[PDB]
């Protein structure tokens, strides 16, 4: 946050200062040799000449048997047939999200929490919100005015941190 | 994910951090323009649970307790007339919440009048 | 062996409506409740389809045009219609392809045959009878595949040859009427794509008695259409983007 | 057509956010639009040129993008603020300003 | 009238789109502008002779 | 050198639609400060100061 901010001291708040993404593990070349198909992970893709990066899910999308990969109204690749066994899989992209520093002052403390923005907590005091998962703040189930926004009705504040 | 794409992005210098800089700019300003216009009270207002009001009825504009979203009717029915590196940040005031604060204007004006907008 | 048909009636060829006919799915991808638009060799809507006869004294074999891309409809019942040439100069000079559906298989043959002025086939009343070319020298492509096939029966078919690539699109269709096409919609799907790599100017379409059937003709223009495809994937509807302000 | 104005607010910003992920799928003059693509089928000398016309394409789709989001917060805002001010003049007192 | 000039147009998408569609925004604007200011009244009110 | 004449073009036609945006803006507040005038000015008295 001080890198980001070009500064020592660090004002009360929430700074957004980098990104994460969930890195690519293994390779899946799946076509009419054929690499055993791993589910539930970002892997990359390549299914009869079309690539990728995605994470590979069951799907309820019925294909037509002449279809074999498929498109949103974005014109992005989010459904494909496997060739080997004609089942279909939802690649889903591999979770990005900012990374966002919450912090009190640094004349007050050094503690600080980190912001997941739209990340499940199983993908990365770790908790749950709307916004992403937070880790580094505890929990309460009191309510006090909003001192360090975070977002779908979630605030911290420093008393340690809370949300 | 390309290595050599952002070692030739890196080229151009801080236009990213502009780009990223000015989102960031927006996305503030639309939480400070719902709190500019739906908390301007401190005080959360409820209203009496007699509804006397000398023949005034208010059911379709106060909060409905049947419903678990505790929206009035017609903020209901506007409820349901309305319908690769990006992402959606959610709002700071949830729906439920901007509802309470429409509730405690309601039961302000109702219940004080003009009032409480100018002190207790 | 060759035959010359000496009995037909001199008729002229007739026209009629081709209605929303003629679309097929433009590429292999699936989409769902989505409405796309795709710039591609299409057939117009409402246009002026060529209609051909076969009715006893009718037997419709001319030399007709294969131009971008041919859109071929059939009211067929008791399956007279068995496959189509093409080529450019329908001789041992040029490459040509044959594509036949005998009682068993269909077979894709590319070979410079020495071609019969009246191709046909025969059915004794079992099928022993097979008059379409005199030779086949050099052969480069084969293809065995299944057989593909009141007028009861509706099928479509759309050939294009881009790229070296014959795209083949075939929809069949049960229908009850009498005469003509059907008004409505039925998206084509692709049936086969053949790498035959060459030069199609010229198509055919493949005492004696010749049984009740009818065709229709009609051509490619490269055009915009906007389709719907509905929840479970099928193109239910399209749009001609050029034929009327309101769809444009 | 009651409810016309958050519709169109709702309906501009998904159509630019649309219009921003379509505008990935333009090669803005290269070979093509897929970074993959290019990596794969050309040596890093001209590899090089055609990724700076991916980025110069993309980076002004994005700096467009940006300068109608900032037109369009400038918009919101002033409804907003005009909001603000029905919130304090009609809800929280009488307004005698006719309309 | 170039047609090659607007085949190489074609590389770049949809920003003369973007162009027209906000040309189009402020050209509608205008109008609901002057309704705005203008048209506040419902009845054509004249003056006694 | 079609390209290099499509790349100024396009960015002198982004460049005026860009000012044209801003001074829409511009005259749409300018519009709705009139239509206040209108409205509290002709069609009523006013006690606001100036
Ligand atoms: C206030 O108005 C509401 C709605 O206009 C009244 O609720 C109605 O009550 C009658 C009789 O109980 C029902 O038949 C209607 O269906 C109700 N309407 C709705 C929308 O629920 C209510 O009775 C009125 N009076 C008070 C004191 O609340
Ligand atoms: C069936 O009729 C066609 C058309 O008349 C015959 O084709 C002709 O063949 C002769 C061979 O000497 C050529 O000189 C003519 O120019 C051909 N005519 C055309 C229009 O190509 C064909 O040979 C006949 N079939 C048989 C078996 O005799
Ligand atoms: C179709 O073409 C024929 C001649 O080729 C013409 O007589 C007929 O009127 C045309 N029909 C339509 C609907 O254009
Ligand atoms: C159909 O054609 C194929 C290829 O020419 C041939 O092998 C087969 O025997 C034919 N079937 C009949 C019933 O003649
Ligand atoms: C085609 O056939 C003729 C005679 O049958 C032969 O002379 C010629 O070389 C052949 N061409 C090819 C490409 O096979
Ligand atoms: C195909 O044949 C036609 C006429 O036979 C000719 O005009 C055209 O140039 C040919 N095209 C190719 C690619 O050989
Ligand atoms: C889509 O398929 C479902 C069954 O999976 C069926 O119930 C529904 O009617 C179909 N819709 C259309 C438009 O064909």
């Amino acid at each position: 946050t001080k890198c980001t901010l070009k500064s020592f001291t660090v004002e009360k708040g929430i700074y957004q200062t980098s990104n994460f993404r969930v890195q690519p593990t293994e390779s899946i070349v799946r076509f009419p040799k054929s690499t055993n198909l791993v589910k539930n992970k970002c892997v990359n893709f390549n299914f009869n000449g079309l690539t990728g990066t995605g994470v590979l899910t069951e799907s309820n999308k019925k294909f037509l048997p002449f279809q074999q990969f498929g498109r949103d109204i974005a014109d992005t690749t989010d459904a494909v047939r496997d060739p080997q066994t004609l089942e279909i899989l939802d690649i889903t992209p591999c979770s990005f999200g900012g990374v966002s520093v919450i912090t009190p002052g640094t004349n007050t403390s050094n503690q600080v929490a980190v912001l997941y923005q739209g990340v499940n907590c199983t993908e990365v005091n770790v908790f749950q919100t709307r916004a992403g998962c937070l880790i580094g703040a505890e929990h309460v189930n009191n309510s006090y005015e909003c001192d360090i926004p975070i977002g779908a009705g979630i605030c911290a504040s420093y008393q340690s941190i809370i949300a | 994910d390309s290595t050599e794409c952002s070692n030739l992005l890196l080229q151009y210098g801080s236009f990213c951090t502009q780009l990223n800089r000015a989102l960031t700019g927006i996305a503030v300003e639309q939480d400070k323009n719902t709190q500019e216009v739906f908390a301007q009270v401190k005080q959360i207002y409820k209203t009496p649970p007699i509804k006397d009001f000398g023949g005034f009825n208010f059911s379709q504009i106060l909060p409905d307790p049947s419903k678990p979203s505790k929206r009035s009717p017609i903020e209901d029915l506007l409820f349901n007339k309305v319908t690769n590196g990006l992402t959606v940040l959610p709002p700071l005031l949830t729906d439920e919440m901007i509802a309470q604060y429409t509730s405690a204007l309601l039961a302000g004006t109702i219940t004080s009048g003009w009032t409480f907008g100018a002190g207790p | 062996q060759c035959v010359n048909f000496t009995t037909r009636t001199q008729l002229p060829p007739a026209y009629t409506n081709s209605f929303t006919r003629g679309v097929y799915y433009p590429d292999k991808v699936f989409r769902s409740s989505v409405l796309h638009s795709t710039q591609d060799l299409f057939l117009p809507f409402f246009s002026n389809v060529t209609w051909f006869h076969a009715i006893h004294k009718r037997f419709a074999n001319p030399v007709l045009p294969f131009n971008d891309g041919v859109y071929f409809a059939s009211t067929e019942k008791s399956n007279i219609i068995r496959g189509w040439i093409f080529g450019t100069t329908l001789d041992s000079k040029t490459q040509s392809l044959l594509i036949v559906n005998n009682a068993t298989n269909v077979v894709i043959k590319v070979c410079e045959f020495q071609f019969c002025n009246d191709p046909f086939l025969g059915v004794y009343y079992m099928e022993s009878e097979f008059r379409v070319y005199s030779s086949a020298n050099n052969c480069t492509f084969e293809y065995v595949s299944q057989p593909f096939l009141n007028f009861k029966n509706l099928r479509e078919f759309v050939f294009k040859n881009i790229d070296g690539y014959f795209k083949i699109y075939s929809k069949h269709t049960p229908i009850n009427l009498v005469r003509g096409l059907p008004q409505g919609f039925s998206a084509l799907e692709p049936l086969v794509d053949l790498p035959i790599g060459i030069n199609i100017t010229r198509f055919q379409t493949l005492g004696w008695t010749a049984g009740a059937a009818a065709y229709y003709v009609g051509y490619l223009q490269p055009r915009t259409f906007l389709l719907k495809y509905n929840e479970n994937g099928t193109i239910t509807d399209a749009v001609d983007c050029a034929l009327d302000p309101l769809s444009e | 057509s009651a409810l016309g104005k958050l519709q169109d607010v709702v309906n501009q910003n998904a159509q630019a956010l649309n219009t921003l992920v379509k505008q990935l799928s333009s090669n803005f003059g290269a070979i093509s639009s897929v970074l993959n693509d290019i990596l794969s089928r050309l040596d890093p000398p001209e590899a090089e040129v055609q990724i700076d016309r991916l980025i110069t394409g993309r980076l002004q789709s994005l700096q467009t993008y940006v300068t109608q989001q900032l037109i369009r917060a400038a918009e919101i805002r002033a409804s907003a603020n005009l909001a603000a001010t029905k919130m304090s003049e009609c809800v929280l007192g009488q307004s005698k300003r006719v309309d």
